[PDB]
RNA sequence: GAAACUGCGAAUGGCUCAUUAAAUCAGUUAUCGUUUAUUUGAUAGUUCCUUUACUACAUGGUAUAACUGUGGUAAUUCUAGA
RNA sequence: AUUCAUAAUAACUUUUCGAAUCGCAUGGCCUUGUGCUGGCGAUGGUUCAUUCAAAUUUCUGCCCUAUCAACUUUCGAUGGUAGGAUAGUGGCCUACCAUGGUUUCAACGGGUAACGGGGAAUAAGGGUUCGAUUCCGGAGAGGGAGCCUGAGAAACGGCUACCA
């Protein structure tokens, strides 16, 4: 799925495409608001914490 | 039907306006105001259908938005503003003053009045109540409220009103034998004194009226507007002086003035 | 071209619209109705105000030939005509340009298309430009 | 001066005659039985506080559209995160 | 005609309103503070009045029908008390209580290829027949119900649900 990541300290944004259901799997059952550590998703994201804010499904 | 109605089908217009049958479909609908819908004369009507100053309705807005016309002292810029009986219409340019007052056929007559008389008016007091904080007020037929009237002033008396100021400057009691203008009914327009009042507790006093031709008729109280003394009116009357002639008498007048 | 004769009846000096207004009653023997340009060109040289502040219309010519009756206006200035005259009239004369536009229902259709958009639009141009990849 | 916010209007108008037989409607009443945007005319010296070490009145608070920018869906006057 | 308008006392209130707004002009005044004053009119604001309304409402007046004679209270029918609800009266609704209400002067029921009225057609008169339809009133937006906004809608070129 596609990730829509914003750094709201810099008011920046850019999207990331994650394939591999194993890396994707970290977000499952996590809600909106819940925090998510980064390394799981990518080795770039190590250190980073993500807040889940929303998104869109297919359709 | 869901809300305030906002149009007026020509034909449902009051007749004393003398609008034509065709040429259109609607008549102007009198805005809310000092005078009731059906006993009013919208500015549009006066500026175009009587005075012939405008040809269009479009030119009535044009005349008005330059603040040419002013009613009862104040300017007024509503095309269909409800002018009414006793009100005073003024054109500063053209140096012209008017009072709205009835025919003998029940219509609003074009009546030129002098610049001084053009600065006051008469009001039938319609109710006199004690208002909040103990202040007594009167209310006149054109919906003015006037605080602190004369204690002697009661309902049905007429009242002389400054205009330049809000205040009353004189009043006339509803008595046996006082000049009366009839405002409603068939005898709309007739003028004459008062012979006596029928009482009828619980609905519609009757006022027996005689004019200066020893002719007599009756109306509901409601329709009687005191305006002075036998002789002394407190405003100028239109030519005819509210006397009403038979169709014969009117025929003979009109065919007496015949030789060019 | 046969004397004619322009008569003006029922006349009202109308300050609150800056003009004199009147009936125009034209006798025209042996001349089938006179025309409006002639009537402003002439009435000008009567009411001392010059053509392009004289307005004229109404006008149907009488049954059986001879006469036409219309209506006339003469403004105190050309500044005043150009502002108190109906704009189609100024067009007839040559004092205003017929700024013609889209069909009345072409306009309506543009209004209704425009209702489908919320905001300026150009946001929607770029976003819909991305589509050209999916 | 686009967009957008705010205000007002969209309850008028136009159409039709399915329902409806004491209903509607007409003429005539009543409100000492109520609501009433608007128009018009009136109408407001009082707001704080155990009432000297005193309160923003020379005027107090953010949170949002439009917008910028990152997006989703075959698809609508769909709309999400920043 | 009133327990009316208006006022007075004791308190009450998740305290209503009592201008943190906008446009033109820039002027007076002396103790010289950018002091203190100050013009015309916009928009707003509480209460009362007025105007445009609305909602109920009194009296009388509808076509055919007895092969419709009794009808009304199931699960309000008719009245009384109190409340609740409403903008407000009222069985409008609820609780208690009573047994009332309409009818051959045709109730009740059925039919209507019935919206009502201003009116139309037919010309001795008396009548007979018609009015979906230019104006007034009412009702509806495929059918039913519900409701949001709002002064005003049970709104349909508004929403919600079910049915088609
Ligand atoms: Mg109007
Ligand atoms: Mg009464
Ligand atoms: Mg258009
Ligand atoms: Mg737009
Ligand atoms: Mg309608
Ligand atoms: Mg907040
Ligand atoms: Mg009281
Ligand atoms: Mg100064
Ligand atoms: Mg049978
Ligand atoms: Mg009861
Ligand atoms: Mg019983
Ligand atoms: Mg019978
Ligand atoms: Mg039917
Ligand atoms: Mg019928
Ligand atoms: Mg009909
Ligand atoms: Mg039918
Ligand atoms: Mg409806
Ligand atoms: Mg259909
Ligand atoms: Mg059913
Ligand atoms: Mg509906
Ligand atoms: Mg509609």
């Amino acid at each position: 799925m596609k990730l829509n990541i914003s750094y709201p300290v810099n008011g920046s944004q850019k999207t990331f495409e994650i394939d591999d259901e194993h890396r994707i799997r970290v977000f499952f059952d996590k809600r909106i608001g819940q925090e998510v550590d980064g390394e799981a998703v990518g080795d770039e994201f190590k250190g980073y914490v993500f807040k889940i804010s929303g998104g869109n499904d297919k359709q | 039907a869901r809300g305030p109605k906002k149009h007026l089908k020509r034909l449902a217009a009051p007749h004393h306006w003398l609008l034509d049958k065709l040429s259109g479909c609607y008549a102007p609908r009198p805005s809310a105001g000092p005078h009731k819908l059906r006993e009013s004369l919208p500015l549009i009507v006066f500026l175009r259908n009587r005075l012939k100053y405008a040809l269009n309705g479009r030119e009535v807005k044009a005349i008005l938005m330059q603040r040419h016309v002013k009613v009862d002292g104040k300017v007024r810029t509503d095309t269909t503003y409800p002018a009414g009986f006793m009100d005073v219409i003024t054109l500063d340019a053209t140096n012209e003053n008017f009072r709205l007052v009835y025919d003998v056929k029940g219509r609003f007559a074009v009546h030129r009045i002098t610049d001084e008389e053009a600065s006051y008016k008469l009001g039938k007091v319609k109710k006199v109540q004690l208002g909040k904080k103990g202040v007594p007020y009167v209310v006149t037929h054109d919906g003015r409220t006037i605080r602190y009237p004369d204690p002697n002033i009661k309902v049905n008396d007429t009242v002389k009103i400054d205009l330049a100021s809000g205040k009353i400057t004189d009043f006339i009691k509803f008595d046996a034998g006082k000049l009366v203008y009839v405002t409603g009914g068939r005898n709309l327009g007739r003028i004459g004194t008062i012979v006596h009042k029928e009482r009828h507790d619980g609905g519609f006093d009757l006022v027996h009226i005689k004019d200066s031709l020893d002719n007599t008729f009756v109306t509901r109280l409601n329709n009687v507007f005191v305006i002075g003394e036998q002789g002394k009116p407190y405003i100028s009357l239109p030519k005819g002086k509210g006397i009403k002639l038979s169709i014969a008498e009117e025929r003979d007048r009109r065919r007496a003035q015949q030789g060019l | 071209s046969d004397a004619v004769t322009i008569r003006t009846r029922k006349v009202i000096s109308n300050p609150l619209l800056a003009r004199k207004q009147f009936v125009v009653d034209v006798l025209h023997p042996n001349r089938a109705n006179v025309s409006k340009d002639e009537l402003r060109e002439k009435l000008a040289e009567v009411y001392k105000a010059e053509k392009d502040a004289v307005s004229v219309f109404g006008f149907r010519t009488q049954f059986g030939g001879g006469k036409s009756v219309g209506f006339g206006l003469v403004y105190n200035s050309v500044a005043e005509a150009k502002k108190f005259e109906p704009t189609y009239r100024l067009v007839r004369y040559g004092l205003a340009e017929k700024v013609e536009k889209a069909s009345r229902q072409q306009r309506k259709q543009k209004k209704n298309r425009d209702k489908k958009i919320f905001g300026t639009g150009k946001r929607l141009a770029k976003k819909v430009a991305r589509r050209n990849a999916d």
